[PDB]
């Protein structure tokens, strides 16, 4: 016998509330849209992306969360990579607490996470540091390598060789059961 | 800076690249064609003719073709603080392939063979043979 | 400015140990004579541009 | 008789001459790849063509090493 | 007469040398295509031309082996 | 089992050619890595691929040795 | 004591090829170190892997020699 | 009658390949010294390691000879 209570007002509250902002003295420290990416706010937009744009040309998605400092460190170099390579791929910026169904879809377990996607399963490569050894430059290098690989493989054999795999018949239903509604199946 | 390949492809009349970061650059060495990338050892090589093929980091798949007559290539290791490895492709005449022609090429080949049919001097024979080489390369490289 | 320029006598009088860090695709003895003319040409070129 | 085994052990001597051919071919592949990785998957194909011969020229003799063993 | 096996096996030794030659030839191709990947065709032509003679040599070696085997 | 032992001994001459091919492959790998270290893993892959073939040949001859040493 | 020592000495003939392969491999090592000392330690490793084949085969060879010396 | 002597002599034949390997080693050594004397002292080290294998195998060979010339 295993059960979990359904939810709480705390859990259903806004995960991303505003906090006070400091004056321009705390900012003075020793260490002191974006026209190339797309911040995603809605699973509708995420699905549109994954099921049309990721079939047209590949996508690179950064899944972050506010609490993480590695995300803050990785944001700017990710934006530079986007400004560099937006001609060949699309670039998306996802918050796990704002759009969790996108994080469950991409099978991300830690943040920050890069995800290179093409055909929604023809090429899915997840880059992250579960251990804590890599750095932002390492992650971006791995992302560049993966993008090169998927582009090369799409060029390989007349555009084919990149066909969807288990999502052809699973529809990500074992991953997220809420896709039965999308497919129109009953739930009675 | 970054762990890219800093190419500078330069002719006397025009510098096509100055500090261009690229991924891989193919060059027609005197022995045979070869592709230089980051991490490649320090080396010097003499080129004979053919189609340099540049591949930027932003491009990856897209390329850029340039026909070179003769010249040199200089690959220099990366400084410890720069983090980036440099390469210099010097060419006495560096054209793109879009600006080439196969008809004037074959006409020049015919005129060269006509002039060299009276094979008497070593420089004349050598020039006839090298012109045959370069013009065949131009024909095979042009679109 | 005045540029002290290398010559074949001064190259033959040196073993060129300083270029051993470089991999010459043709052998050094075969490519040196073709490299030195390019060196001569490039020297005159930049000097005359600056003078102009 | 047992003498046929000698014939078999002679028939296995072409192996170890095939090995030099395979070694030379794959070493040329390695060198041409280190020089020009851009065309990697072509050279591999050419090696698959060379082994299209060598992989036969070996096992053929091994079959003879059996046929002149049992007969 | 098992003795006639021995001669045939001995003949099979030549196949090793043939394989060596084949290997060297294909190495020369896999190198040439890297030195000059523009053509990739006139080298394959000479490769096939040489492989014709080498396959002929291997085939006559096999035939002489079978001949000395059965006779 | 005299002639069988002699056959098994004679079977193990191809090991020299196997070792020579292995040395050729690893020499080419070492040279290619001295030229372009950035193509290490790819080269290693190709090397191991060829080595598989060589290993197979080696194992084959060893097995035949055992066979001609017992059967 | 004919077949025993005969088979031993015969099986001990294939070590020359092993020595030749070792020499070629270490010559490639020396050349690569001459051309690119910066990855010296990265070559030595691969050469040891080469030994991990070559010497291992040699070991097998010698063992088989002894086994046919006391079969 | 000459079993032991013949087997010792047949075993002693690999010294040719051993000397060839040593010659290849020292040829690569002198070539790398000519191409970069500044690392001469390093190259010789690896060359000695090469000898540390080659001569070792040769020693094993001679030991087997000494074992087989007296059974």
């Amino acid at each position: 016998s295993f059960a979990i209570p359904p939810a709480n007002a705390a859990a259903l509250a806004d995960p991303l509330p505003a906090t006070p902002t400091p004056p321009p003295v705390f900012e003075a420290v020793s260490s002191a849209a974006l026209k190339n990416v797309e911040e995603v706010s809605t699973m509708e937009r995420y699905e549109a992306a994954v099921y049309e744009e990721s079939f047209k040309k590949p996508i690179v998605c950064l899944f972050f969360a506010r609490f993480s400092l590695q995300s803050k460190v990785l944001l700017q170099p990710f934006l530079d990579f986007a400004a560099s390579a937006s001609n060949n791929a699309t670039f998306f910026l996802i918050d796990c607490d704002r759009v969790p169904r996108a994080a469950y879809h991409a099978r991300v377990e830690n943040v920050p996470s890069l995800v290179v996607m093409k055909g929604d399963d023809a090429f899915r490569q997840t880059i992250t540091d579960s251990v804590g050894v890599k750095t932002a430059g390492d992650l971006i290098q791995e992302a560049r390598s993966a993008l090169d690989q998927v582009l090369r493989l799409d060029q390989q054999e007349g555009g084919t060789k990149l066909q969807p795999g288990v999502s052809s018949y699973t529809h990500h239903i074992g991953v997220d059961n809420l896709n039965v509604y999308r497919k129109g199946w009953p739930v009675a | 800076f970054k762990n890219q390949l800093l190419l500078t492809l330069s002719s006397p009349s025009e510098a096509i690249y100055v500090r261009t970061p690229v991924r891989s650059v193919t060059v027609p060495g005197s022995e045979g064609a070869m592709t230089m990338t980051n991490g490649h050892s320090q080396t010097v090589a003499r080129l004979k003719a053919g189609e340099i093929i540049v591949r930027k980091g932003e491009t990856g798949d897209e390329v850029e073709r340039f026909f070179l007559s003769d010249g040199f290539v200089l690959f220099k290791s990366p400084e410890d603080d720069s983090g980036c490895c440099t390469a210099e492709v010097l060419g006495v005449e560096v054209v793109p392939v879009s600006m080439l022609d196969k008809e004037s090429a074959a006409t020049a080949l015919q005129e060269l063979l006509q002039q060299g049919a009276g094979a008497t001097d070593e420089w004349t024979k050598a020039r006839t043979l090298l012109g045959q080489e370069l013009l065949s390369s131009v024909i095979r490289a042009a679109p | 400015l005045t540029l002290n320029v290398l010559t074949p006598t001064q190259a033959a009088q040196s073993a060129k140990e300083q270029l051993n860090t470089f991999e010459f695709e043709p052998e050094k003895t075969d490519v040196w004579k073709d490299l030195q003319d390019f060196y001569y040409a490039c020297t005159v070129f930049g000097c005359m541009l600056d003078n102009i | 008789a047992g003498v046929a085994s000698l014939s078999a052990a002679i028939a296995l001597m072409s192996v170890g001459g095939v090995a030099q051919g395979i070694g030379s071919l794959f070493a040329a592949l390695v060198s041409g790849t280190a020089r020009n990785p851009s065309i990697k998957e072509d050279l591999f194909t050419y090696t698959l063509i060379g082994m299209g011969f060598l992989e036969f020229l070996g096992i053929i003799c091994v079959l003879m090493s059996a046929v002149l063993l049992y007969s």
